[PDB]
């Protein structure tokens, strides 16, 4: 076991509206984006996002 | 204390493990250098008779550098 | 002495309560859930990883026969072939033209790199809850951990805290769980001793260094065809590799209630759900006689403006008069409005500004300054920021969640709809008795 170095993606810009947010993501190479609610049920999502 | 992937110097600081045994002094007291077993010397670093690694240009410059002063020895450099 | 309370199980938001006794000045009470753990009892079933087939050197007999033997190695397979006439670099290795018997073996073993890349199958029982509070009373602060069962007296020094049973029993783990390199998956692994080839758990053992590995990978041995020595064989795909390819997503990203799954030991940290019925035994040393505490002759509250935002989006001020000086506690006797400050200095006459928060469009709660309950009323507007980065500090009510004007409209409408019917009823009955008395 040891430590590697991994890239940090471009920080997204959030647009806020009523009961919902919008993410503006840029990524030159495939990147992972996961979400999950903090309620009783968790609508977990997973997506490999590339491009703007 | 800090997470085991980070080494803690004997001063109160924690740094990443890649800085340990790397040839560079990062802890304020140099605890990350004189603890490992590395002994390699580069081409430009002449190895003194005592085993210490010293730059080659240091040799026979008119002043003692090594602990035993092998650099100023007339055997090494002839005047 | 003893106080019974119900603090919501949210990790980080404070809870304010006011406890008092006759002849004793009221004392502020602050409860916080600093951190929570959900450690279930686990039992290790077996350890699995990517198997590495081992094909020992073939054994052949020039003119004779061999009998397959039985061995304890995992998925051992043996076969005997009738005529081979094998070759190596140097020519034929036997003199019988057709009486050459070849014996083939093939078993499985743990790959050398399995000490790092290996999964563990676990069975989890009922989960237990343990929390660490930051109870604050008077001018003192205490930290302690306790088990949420209703009987354990988890106490730092003399707090004597008894956290009652959790309102709702919840556990993010199903019965069978799988751990691999710190990632926890909810999987239904096959039971020990029943391995299906080509799936997870095709090879299992009680430990990585156990000598009783058992496996079933559907090894098939084939009849040799080429002249030079060979041990042809075919095998199922590594079930561990298949499961790795089709893992899905871990509990670190599927678990609900904002739980943070972590291992060593397997546990869920900082989950938010339900309520905890705590009970505190405050020592009498903290309480101070009412005569010593300064008294308020009068107090009137006026509120600047309010938005029912999650943060402390509200303000309040009050005038006061007292015959002394000191520290007094301020509390809001409502379930929809929480103050920010617990205590505040008082100096005869003056005015103090206190910040609060609410989730109702009415600041129509009661505020007490070491007694002397006072009534505030305001005109709470909705907030402007659609999204905030801080959890709501007060659970949304219903009876207070409706504006005074809307309450008035509905009340007036229902009142009219209930009044016209009764007035019609009464005029009907009076006329009916009039008609009955007519004759
Ligand atoms: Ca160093
Ligand atoms: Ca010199």
């Amino acid at each position: 076991p040891t430590v590697c170095r991994v890239p940090l993606a471009h920080t997204p810009t959030v647009t806020k509206w009523f009961k919902g947010i919008t993410l503006h993501l840029t990524a030159t190479r495939p990147t992972l984006l996961t979400t999950r609610k903090l309620g009783l049920r968790a609508d977990a999502t997973a997506e490999w996002i590339t491009g703007t | 204390k800090c997470e085991p992937s980070q080494f803690q110097c004997t001063n109160g600081r924690c740094i990443t493990l890649l800085w340990k045994c790397d040839g560079d002094e990062d802890c304020v007291d140099g605890s990350d250098e004189k603890n490992c077993v590395k002994k390699t010397c580069a081409e430009s670093d002449f190895v003194c008779n005592n085993g210490q690694c010293v730059p080659s240009r240091w040799k026979c410059d008119g002043d003692p550098d090594c602990e035993d002063g092998s650099d100023e020895s007339p055997e090494q450099c002839h005047m | 002495f003893e106080h019974a309370t119900t603090v919501p199980n949210v990790p980080g938001i404070p809870y304010k309560a006011l406890v008092e006794r006759a002849g004793y000045a009221p004392l502020n009470l602050e409860i916080t859930v600093v951190s929570s753990e959900l450690t279930p009892s686990t039992n290790k079933e077996y350890v699995t990883c990517k198997f590495h087939t081992v094909i020992p050197s073939p054994q052949v007999k020039c003119c004779g026969s061999l009998e397959c033997k039985a061995s304890s190695k995992a998925d051992y397979t043996c076969r005997v072939f009738g005529g081979v006439y094998p070759f190596m670099w140097g020519g034929a290795q036997c003199f019988c033209d057709s009486e050459n018997t070849q014996l083939s073996e093939a078993y499985v073993e743990f790959a050398p790199d399995c000490t790092i890349d290996h999964a563990v199958a676990l069975k989890v029982h009922t989960a237990a809850l343990k929390v660490g509070l930051r109870i604050v009373y008077g001018n003192t602060t205490a930290h302690l951990d306790t088990f949420v069962n209703g009987v354990t007296p988890g106490s730092s020094r003399d707090l004597k805290v008894i956290a009652g049973p959790i309102s709702a029993a919840f556990s993010p783990f199903d019965h069978k769980v799988v751990i691999r390199k710190g990632l926890v998956y909810n999987y239904d692994f096959p039971e020990y001793g029943a391995m299906k080839p080509g799936a997870f758990g095709d090879i299992q053992a009680s430990s990585l260094y156990a000598t009783d590995i058992v496996a079933r990978t559907d090894i098939r041995l084939l009849k040799p065809s080429v002249k030079n020595i060979h041990v042809p064989y075919t095998q199922a795909v590594s079930g561990y590799e298949m499961w790795k390819n089709n893992s899905g997503r871990p509990l670190q990203e599927t678990a609900p209630f904002g739980c943070k799954i972590e291992v060593e030991p397997l546990r869920a940290s900082n989950c938010a759900y339900g309520h905890i019925p705590i009970s505190i035994d405050i020592p009498d040393a903290a309480f101070v006689r009412s005569s010593e505490s300064p008294t308020i002759l009068e107090v009137s509250c006026t509120v600047a403006d309010c938005i029912y935002s999650a943060d402390f989006g509200g303000s309040l001020t009050l005038q006061y008069k007292a015959d002394r000086e000191g520290h007094c506690p301020v509390h809001s006797h409502s379930t929809t409005a929480v103050l920010k400050e617990a205590t505040t200095h008082v100096t005869a006459t003056g005015s103090i500004t206190l910040h609060f928060s609410t989730s109702s469009p009415q600041a129509n709660f009661i505020v007490s300054l070491c007694g002397k309950k006072t009534t505030c009323n305001a005109e709470c507007k909705p907030p402007a920021d659609h999204i905030i980065g801080e959890p709501h500090k007060v659970d949304q009510e219903f009876q207070a969640a409706v504006s005074k004007t809307s309450w008035n409209w509905l009340l007036a409408l229902f009142g009219g709809a209930s009044s016209l019917i009764v007035v019609g009823l009464i005029v009907l009955v009076c006329s009916s008795m009039l008609i009955n008395t007519r004759r």
